[PDB]
């Protein structure tokens, strides 16, 4: 027959005894069942599906996905309901992927359903699946609860809440999870009215739970039901779950409450945040444990920037200042790594003031810490705090600290103190940088880590397409033109970089005059890798060379290094040649 | 932390003050000291409840009614307190990232005092005087999900202290044995779907293990439901080589207690066969021969086509661990009399996969074996060897009609010959 | 110098930066090359003066491009990996890989070494194998690597004066003459002169000691300094043994041991060390850090 045909394909590959042909043929099913056409597709589906249950959990995931997309084969939302039996027993399986691959399948098409589809065909499959004396059963019902909700009558939804309900009582862990998870979306598709009556109950019971599990996964929720919640309601409705939930014994739970501290601090409202929220900010920032501190590092600054400007500066200084200090010097990596980089953005929002009082010496602490990672994270952020104070009075607070740190054991560390130097060069002004900056720079070309002297060419770059060309022209040529003659071949490339680097701002007629020369000098070097980099640094330097050097200078040792025996370097020194097109 | 008050020695003090003076104790050393922080402070209070505990666990046996009615409470009480503080983050460990044998587990920073706290517990349960009856009051479910979650730790000793006392819980109080068993589906249950991190595995599977070598009862439906949702879903996890002793001492022990539960397990465990992992395929071998040691004939015919089919699988595998493995099976005696029973179907299916790697292998080990395997084929029967030979070299000119008749009609029946000349407006893309 | 092959290879090296594997049938014909290319060359290849000496990098990707970030770049430095990269390290195809695609480009800038876990049975018993039909579902690409491997040459000499080699010496070899005569390309022997050759270890016991490895023979300083004094060499260099600063002394400038590999298994917290040699052929040391790191087995 014509449905009979494909069908008889796919018990073939499912008889086959590799695995890979069936799972091409499950993963090519989709244009097998175009042809089929929907008097056959839907004929084929029922019976052939719940055939190919039977068969590996991979195979089972390809299916799912399939069916997921095939709203386009069954008629419509006329047939759109045969896909459910199917789906049902997908979701209904033991593995985990195949499941949510089942439910999140289900919500997608839950959607294209009919009302009426919806409540004769759909709630009783749900129904049914809450109803299921296994545990992957009641997970997988868990998730379809909100979609199905606005659309079905008031009879429905009270049925609804009440399974619901049931399966947030369960006696399973897992099932227990799985509700409290989808808690929030359930809140956020039920109306205000009927969140007050039934969610606040199904609540409390969860974040009261014994299991550390679903309490953390409760206070996650939570902050959906305060944004639905009015403000007012709120003071008698989640606080006490908000203080017992951050007064909890489990780490885990002050934790999960920790890292959405900000959102809870948005929803509640700012006037209530202070009232009920700063005690205990207090306590969970000075708890007993080092993630809880690390989180609430995350947030101090998130948190005073939600506050109130009204009295914020007064609440900063007079509450949080005084644990910021105390967290300073704790002795934990994780929680001065995460304050570091928090710290440096709370400078503006303290008072003008404030900052060089307090924020300065807890930064030239943090600065002078021999913990590696508090440094780091200081300087990449230290672009910010230029701004809040004066340059005369920042410069004088931490050039100190910067002429310590810039000869740091640690690259990474030099490495972000010459991506800031620019910013310094630009604010001090050329004779500041020439005074005492100069030196500095030198000693970062010199340096042995390459990615070092990267960083000091690009640096060198950023200060002289502001500091002005004649100015690099008379003072940094003469001082680079003498890192050549080096010893070291390593540190030649470094002269050789910088040249191919500054040619681009010094122009052609300056390239000529003095560090062509001095290029054409090089070029002789016995070294391989010297011969080799130069062929690089003419082609790059020949659009800016004028056309009467190149063919007079550049073409004739090109033509000697083309003759040269090393092969690599005959051959950049030929790649050359053909970019620049001299022959 | 408080200054303890002086105290005088138990057997020195009459026995009417003896119970006085130890519920006094049992609050003194209720209190609990940091030892993550500050060891050095509270010295003298460290030292003194140390003395105070190595007096404790002497008493213990070593008097008449040391354990009553109103200690029962006290000693719980102080146990609970002690070990039922929150467990650490695995901040070094990385939430055992690294493997547990690579990885250094955290040893209690106090393990001393819990040790003779662990060890002051069992002496508790052990004790003659102690009553299950009276304890059943106070000891609750509560008590015992507390005690199971704290099988997370990663000290060996403390795991090693805990299935100790669980196994003595289970074995006095007949009234918890359920909700415990239930409790233990749970924790594998979150273990195998949710987390897929955990320590105390092993110390449950031993657990599990004199639970079911105690199974004297005909299996009941939830522990048949139990062996083939819980244990057989195990192997699923990478870290099967950390417990697998006690898995596969657990799955021979279901399978002695009752021989019809054999055929789904081996179906279960070929489905669960790892592809990408080598240490997996050679435990899964293991596994294999320890249950075919014990399988009934009768038992053992209904699943050799896909087992001995799994079995020429692997050995083609040019891992030389796994290739050792496939071909030590000849060793056991039994294997042996399995195949001269079942030569007739047996030999189709090992004959072309032995004769394929016959040279393909580097090892020399292998080959060898491969040889010997080849011999001892044709020592059993001739007549049969000489079959499976013709039709080896028959099959050998056959695969190429085969593939080439079998890949051509698929490809046609599946879109060549349907989807685009039937319902071709239908067909997209 | 194909056009087309020196372009292929500059992409297939890009693509490697950015930690993504090569295609299957793209690494086959790379190994094919290399191959090929090192076919030609025999037991110790002559090494330039100025090179920069690695230890073992073992197969992790993330601390090898840092390695390259704090010397130069490949075409810009000679390097001379002389260590085990194939096995106890994650995204090891990538490492080897990236490792066989820059010999293959500038074969005179940088040569590597084979090493003790170059061999077929140690490379699937520490890790390797799994992750290789892991990563493509095959062994075509295992046996390509590992024939690639048993073409490696076991020792270089650098300059006439720096003998760099894997491993340390074996009582059966006297003189460069006995490596010379004898065949790199074969399989490792389970007992033999290779086997002692990339499994010794220096030890202060003295004399030709025995390793705790049954593979190994540990040999002694007075071993070592006769060695030198007849073969001429100034120093000789080795990566096979693990050291926690990354570089040691180990027979009072006799011989000296360089590990590249910082952080081994995630709890030594070893820094790793690089030698370097400038065109007078003198050494220096320099450290760094590793650089911030950043379904079932029966499903298909
Ligand atoms: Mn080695
Ligand atoms: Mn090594």
């Amino acid at each position: 027959d014509d449905s009979l045909y494909p069908i008889a394909v796919l018990i073939d590959e499912l008889r086959n005894e590799d695995v890979q042909l069936r799972l091409n043929s499950i993963k090519k099913l989709s244009t097998i069942a175009l042809a089929l056409g929907v008097e056959r597709t839907r004929s084929e589906l029922l019976p052939f599906l719940t055939d190919t249950i039977y068969d590996e959990d991979e195979v089972l995931l390809a299916l799912a996905e399939q069916l997921g997309t095939f709203t386009t084969l069954v008629g419509g939302p006329e047939y759109v309901h045969c896909l459910l039996p199917p789906l049902e027993s997908l979701a209904t399986v033991e593995e985990t992927v195949v499941r949510d691959k089942a439910v999140e399948s289900l919500r997608a098409i839950s959607h294209e359903h009919s009302p009426s589809d919806l409540e004769a065909h759909f709630v009783p499959l749900v129904k049914r699946l809450a109803g299921g004396d296994w545990f992957t059963s009641r997970t997988s019902a868990c998730g379809l609860f909100s979609v199905c909700y606005p659309r079905v009558s008031s009879a429905v939804k009270a049925e609804l809440r009440q399974y619901f309900r049931n399966l947030c009582s369960d006696d399973t862990p897992m099932v227990r999870r799985a509700a409290a998870s989808k808690l929030g979306e359930f809140a956020k598709v039920l109306e205000l009215d009927n969140v007050k009556s039934e969610i606040i109950p199904m609540f409390s019971n969860l974040a009261s739970d014994e299991q550390d599990s679903v309490r953390l996964l409760a206070v996650e929720a939570c902050v959906n039901i305060a944004q639905l919640l009015p403000q007012e309601d709120l003071e008698a409705l989640v606080m006490p779950t908000l203080r017992q939930a951050a007064e909890d014994k489990s780490w885990r739970v002050r934790y999960m409450v920790a890292d959405k501290f900000t959102e809870l601090q948005k929803a509640v409202g700012p006037e209530i945040t202070k009232t009920d929220l700063v005690p205990a900010f207090q306590n969970l920032m000075k708890d007993c444990e080092a993630e809880v501190r690390a989180a609430a590092s995350h947030k101090v600054k998130e948190f005073c920037e939600n506050l109130s400007a009204d009295c914020r500066e007064n609440v900063i200084m007079s509450q949080i200042l005084p644990c910021i200090k105390e967290l300073v010097s704790d002795a934990n990596q994780h929680v001065k790594s995460a304050l570091a980089s928090v710290i440096m953005g709370l400078s503006p929002i303290l008072g003008k003031d404030n900052t060089i009082e307090h924020l300065l010496p807890l930064f030239l602490a943090q600065l002078k810490d021999e913990c590696p990672e508090v440094r780091l994270n200081i300087i990449s952020n230290l672009d910010c705090v230029n701004e809040v104070i004066g340059i005369r009075q920042l410069s004088q607070s931490l050039l100190p600290a910067i002429v310590e740190l810039a000869e740091d054991a640690k690259w990474r560390v030099r490495l972000a103190i010459i991506e800031y130097m620019p910013l310094l060069a630009g604010q001090l002004g050329v004779e500041f940088f020439d005074e005492k900056l100069n030196s500095l720079c030198m000693a970062w070309l010199v340096d042995h880590v390459y990615a070092i002297r990267e960083a000091a060419t690009s640096n060198l770059k950023k200060l002289v397409e502001k500091f002005g060309k004649e100015w690099a022209h008379a003072t940094i040529i003469p001082k680079v033109l003498a890192m050549s003659g080096d010893p070291n071949y390593l540190h030649r490339m470094t002269t050789l970089f910088c040249i191919n680097v500054l040619s681009e701002v010094c122009g052609q007629d300056i390239t000529t005059k003095h560090m062509l020369p001095t290029v054409l000098r090089m070029a002789g070097d016995p070294v391989a890798n010297v011969r080799f980099n130069v062929a690089k640094s003419l082609q790059k330097i020949g659009p800016i060379l004028d056309n009467s050097t190149l063919q007079s200078e550049v073409k004739p040792i090109l033509e000697k290094l083309t003759q040269d025996q090393d092969v690599d370097v005959k051959y950049f020194a030929q790649e050359a040649l053909t970019v620049l097109s001299l022959a | 932390p408080f200054q303890p008050v002086v105290l005088l020695h138990i057997r020195d003090v009459p026995p009417a003050d003896q119970e006085k003076l130890f519920i006094q104790k049992l609050r003194q050393c209720c209190v609990l000291f940091d030892f993550v922080s500050d060891p050095l402070s509270d010295l003298k209070w460290k030292e003194v409840k140390r003395a105070a505990l190595s007096e404790m666990v002497e008493y213990i046996t070593h008097n008449r009614n040391v354990i009553t009615e109103p200690i029962y409470p006290e000693v719980v009480h102080m146990f609970a307190v002690n070990m039922f503080r929150t467990l650490p983050p695995s901040s070094n460990p990385t939430g055992a990232e690294f493997d547990p044998e690579e990885d250094e587990p955290t040893l209690e920073a106090a393990w001393p005092h819990l040790q003779l706290v662990y060890e002051f517990f069992l002496r508790f349960l052990e004790s003659p005087d102690f009553q299950p009856n009276i304890a059943k009051k106070y000891i609750d479910q509560k008590f015992v999900l507390q005690l199971l979650e704290l099988f997370d730790s990663e000290d060996p000793r403390e795991r090693d202290f805990l299935k100790t006392t669980l196994h003595r819980i289970y074995g006095k109080f007949l009234g918890l044995r359920a909700y415990i068993r239930k409790q233990i589906n749970n924790i594998f249950y979150r273990f195998i779907y949710e987390t897929e991190h955990h320590n105390g595995i092993a110390e449950l599977l031993e657990i599990l293990g004199s639970i079911i070598n105690g199974f004297a009862l005909p299996l009941k439906e939830e522990h048949k439901i139990f062996l083939l949702k819980v244990l057989l879903p195990l192997h699923k996890v990478k870290s099967l080589s950390v417990y697998h002793p006690q898995l596969a001492y657990c799955v021979v022990q279901f399978l002695e207690k009752d021989s019809t539960l054999t055929e789904p397990v081996v179906m279960a465990l070929l489905k669960y066969w790892p592809k990408t992992h080598s240490p997996k395929e050679v435990m899964f071998l293991n596994e294999l021969e320890e249950i075919l040691d014990v399988i009934e004939p009768s038992e053992f015919v209904k699943i050799m086509e896909p087992l001995f089919r799994q079995l020429a699988k692997c050995v083609s595998s040019p891992h030389f661990q796994v290739a050792e493995r496939a071909l030590y099976y000849w060793n056991n005696e039994y294997i042996m009399s399995l195949i001269s029973d079942n030569a007739a179907k047996i030999l189709p299916i090992m004959f072309p996969s032995l004769y394929r790697n016959s040279k393909t292998h580097w090892n020399k080990t292998i080959h060898g074996l491969i040889y010997n395997a080849l011999k001892l084929f044709m020592e059993m029967n001739q007549k049969l060897f000489d079959d499976c030979t013709q039709q080896f070299k028959a099959e050998k000119l056959k695969e190429k009609l085969k593939m080439k008749e079998r890949e051509e009609a698929w490809v046609k029946i599946e879109n060549l010959a349907k989807a685009n000349p039937q319902y071709t407006v239908y067909s997209q893309a | 110098d194909e056009k087309v092959f020196t372009k292929e290879l500059d992409q297939w090296i890009e693509q490697l930066n950015e930690c993504k594997q090569l295609s299957e049938s793209q690494v086959k014909s790379l190994c094919e090359k290399a191959k090929e290319i090192l076919t030609k060359e025999s037991n110790v290849q002559e090494v330039r003066c100025p090179v920069t000496v690695c230890g073992d990098v073992h197969g992790q990707f993330h601390d090898l491009m840092e390695l390259f970030r704090i010397g130069g770049k490949s075409p810009d430095t000679n390097y001379l990996f002389m260590g085990d990269y194939v096995d106890r390290g994650y995204y090891s195809v990538e490492t080897v890989t990236l490792l066989v695609a820059l010999k293959v480009r500038y074969r005179e800038r940088i040569t590597i070494l084979r090493g003790n876990h170059e061999s077929r049975q140690i490379t699937q018993v520490y890790g390797f194998y799994d992750e290789c039909l892991r990563k493509y579902g095959n062994a075509n690409v295992w046996k390509y690597f590992t024939d690639l491997f048993d073409y490696l040459p076991l020792t270089a000499l650098v300059d006439g004066q720096i003998f760099c080699l894997h491993g340390g010496l074996s009582p059966s070899i006297d003189t460069l003459d006995h490596i010379r005569a004898l065949d790199r390309l074969q399989e490792v022997p389970h007992e033999g002169p290779m086997c002692d050759l990339l499994w010794s270890d220096p030890d202060d016991r003295g004399g030709w000691g025995i390793s705790p490895r049954g593979a190994g023979y540990t040999f002694g300083q007075d071993i070592s300094e006769t060695f030198n004094h007849a073969n001429g060499l100034t120093l000789v260099s080795r990566a096979h043994q693990l050291v926690m600063e990354g570089y040691n002394w180990c027979h009072d400038r006799n011989v000296v041991t360089i590990f590249s590999a910082p952080n081994y298994c995630y709890r030594c917290g070893n820094q790793a060390a690089i030698m370097e040699l400038d065109d007078t052929l003198k050494y220096s040391f320099l450290q760094f850090d590793p650089a911030p790191r950043r379904t079932p087995d029966y499903f298909l």
